[PDB]
């Protein structure tokens, strides 16, 4: 499935180079046409990137689960970037997983994307 | 000569930073920890001396990062908005650093809080380990500085920072996730959570100065910090089986050091080193209750 | 190596200093500055131009001091106690100097607020004013300092804390006096209360530092201090008629210079040399209204 | 009169030294017999300090006046030590002045004292 997703550091980036499946790092004019996954960062206090809430505004209709790197100091805010969009747009959490990701978050990963590709 | 200006940004991160930095501000003063008596007495001689111990070591590696660390780093840079960051980081170091003293008033008498000082000012180990990183602030006592130097102290920072600091983060955590010392618990939390986003903004920085360096430059410091890293890492584990063997923590802490020197070496866009295991469940147990 | 103890008082007054820097903190968000447009349109284009300028010249002094007064005097010291208060102070000016960028943002368009800070870069007025006090802090990057270099790197920055602001400052409460850009004023009032109380702190340290000179030492940075006190002086005289004889205002603030400059002697435990005048009623207006 | 202060930093000390009138330096177990003028400093957002305000509780029957050292960059708090004081315990103000103060403040403080001393 594609991916969209936003990295502010790079660990997002990092992330999706481990899936080589097709994904795309979102801007403000991006349109997205086809059923996606978004992977997105965490900002402070458990929230959304603006640039990620202003994509939404405009794609969220094909979006199909949301992922969310984060650090688990953090404690209940970890990745609750998911948790927002996830309600927000109904949409389930994929997964959440720490900066760049372990491998054991990269096929988790892969194994929920598929899962809901049914 | 040059006065920061924000309605020019010099850089696509500061501002985030300055914004964020402020709106965790918080002091001692906002948690009472009285209430943590309670389990402190049902706790152990033995876990006694290593939770004041370990707390020694935190006040230690904040008052140093405050005192040196933050201002020998923030006088070199050219970028004025994350000067201005980095002014503010080394203040919450001091924050921190008082917020310690704040927990052992409840947890200890004022003799034993003394002795514990007295250990840290003369312990072999901690001397050790603060004298690395410190050595690496302190080449930047001069006029003129290299890249590779301020790089360095960077790679130092984040180091003490995202790493360091953990060996002694785990026994609050450990304790808190099981219910015990949950009021200094939360206080170490708040300072968790400042500290990680510190070690992200370092991290930063370093990363924007190795894109300049010279591909010669960046393999000599590329060696450098790793083996920084794993000379860190070996004290660490003599630290460690000082501080632990006592209550038989010592493989559960190291494992934990492991997991957070991965996480400072991402901060500073490079890969992990140690083997990726998940994070010790009581311990992420301690990061949640609140 | 030794960790910052608040358990064991280093000296008497490192607490209340520390406790009065966090009780005092406030950010450039707290204060709209909107409503100022009403009254910042009706003044004249030299009082626009004046005013834009001497907020310059504020963000310029801020900017030093946190980047490079406050780092430099604390990394010595070896009151950890004292230490921190400093890398509060220094966290502090870094505020300050945030704060005149939300004012200049109201005030001005993106291309007249880089116009200044271009202004205030190349300016030789404010460079030399600036480089004779920033001379004294990077004597300081070295590992080892003698107590005659601490003592004048205090010194200059009590001068800049208690009484090279003030040039400036004046302006903004002049006006605001007058019920002009109070909200504003309202900024510089919050900010002249943390530079007063950071005059005092540094003094005292000034003061500690003096009394252990030797007598000899004691007369050297005695004279050291009454040379730059009018050096510092004469510079300012001609920033103020450069930048106030357009409003017509350069005696009343060489006259407002002076005045501080006798508080700035004094935060040192030194004798007045200026002649003793009332402050301006209108300035004092300004400090009151809120 | 006798005159009681405190000082912290050493302004309220050097104005006491310029009044040649007797004065003493407050502390703690300080009980005063006589009639007195209280010269004090002011503490952060117009405070009186603490060792002042344990004073005063043992010694508030003879105070006849309070004067406060501060500096007028406090605004409105501008030794406002000196109204908590005067409000607390029904005694006048007979001068506010900043630091070690000026002569214009010796004197104002000297003919207050006297006319108060009616
Ligand atoms: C200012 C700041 C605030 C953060 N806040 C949160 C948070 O509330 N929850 C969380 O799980 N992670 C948080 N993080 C961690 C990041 O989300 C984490 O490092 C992530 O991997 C960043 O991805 P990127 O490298 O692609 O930007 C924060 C990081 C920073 C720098
Ligand atoms: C932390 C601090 C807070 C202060 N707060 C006030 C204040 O609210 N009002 C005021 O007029 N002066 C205030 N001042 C100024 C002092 O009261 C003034 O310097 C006074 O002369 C000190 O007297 P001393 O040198 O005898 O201690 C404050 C000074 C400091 C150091
Ligand atoms: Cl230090
Ligand atoms: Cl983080
Ligand atoms: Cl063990
Ligand atoms: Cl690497
Ligand atoms: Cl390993
Ligand atoms: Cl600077
Ligand atoms: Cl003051
Ligand atoms: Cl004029
Ligand atoms: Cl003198
Ligand atoms: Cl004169
Ligand atoms: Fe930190
Ligand atoms: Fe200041």
């Amino acid at each position: 499935m594609l991916v969209a997703y936003d990295s502010m550091t790079g660990n997002v980036k990092r992330f999706i180079h481990k899936l080589n499946m097709p994904a795309v790092q979102i801007d403000e004019d991006l349109v997205i046409d086809e059923d996606f996954i978004l992977i997105t960062y965490t900002t402070g206090f458990g929230n959304v990137p603006e640039r990620v809430l202003d994509f939404l505004e405009r794609n969220n209709e094909k979006l199909k689960g949301v992922s969310a790197s984060g650090n688990r100091n953090w404690g209940d805010m970890f990745g609750a970037s998911a948790d927002k969009i996830s309600t927000k747009y109904e949409v389930p959490i994929v997964s959440k997983f720490e900066l760049s990701g372990t491998n054991n978050d990269v096929e988790y990963f892969k194994e929920r994307v598929r899962e809901i590709a049914t | 000569m040059r006065a920061v200006n924000w309605n020019k940004k010099e850089d696509d991160f500061s501002l985030m930073f300055w914004k964020q930095n402020i709106a965790q501000f918080w002091t001692e003063e906002e948690i009472a920890v009285s209430s943590d008596k309670n389990t402190w007495v049902q706790l152990s001689k033995e876990e006694q001396i290593a939770y004041k111990r370990v707390l020694g070591g935190l006040t230690l590696l904040d008052t140093k990062q405050g005192g040196e660390g933050m201002p020998l780093v923030l006088v070199h840079l050219e970028n004025l908005q994350a000067k201005s960051v980095l002014a503010f980081m080394g203040a919450m170091e001091e924050v921190h650093a008082k917020s310690y003293s704040h927990i052992f008033t409840t947890l200890a008498t004022e003799e034993e809080i003394d002795d514990i000082f007295d250990w840290v000012d003369n312990h072999p180990l901690l001397e050790k380990k603060a004298g690395i990183i410190t050595s690496y602030y302190r080449r930047l006592l001069k006029p003129e500085v290299t890249k590779k130097e301020l790089y360095m102290a960077m790679v130092a920072s984040v180091f003490l920072e995202s790493y360091l600091f953990y060996s002694g983060f785990f026994y609050p955590l450990y304790l808190a996730g099981q219910g015990k010392l949950t009021a200094s618990g939360e206080i170490i939390n708040l300072i968790i959570r400042d500290e990680s986003i510190h070690g992200v903004f370092v991290g930063i920085l370093a990363q924007q100065i190795f894109a300049e360096l010279s591909a010669e430059e960046q393999q000599e410091v590329q060696k450098e910090t790793q083996e920084l890293l794993m000379e860190l890492y070996e004290i660490e584990m003599a630290y460690t089986e000082e501080i632990y063997t006592s209550i038989g923590l010592v493989e559960d802490v190291n494992r934990f050091v492991r997991y957070n020197a991965n996480k400072g070496l991402m901060n500073l866009g490079l890969e992990p080193k140690f083997e990726e295991e998940e994070i010790n469940p009581i311990v992420l147990n301690g990061l949640r209750t609140d």
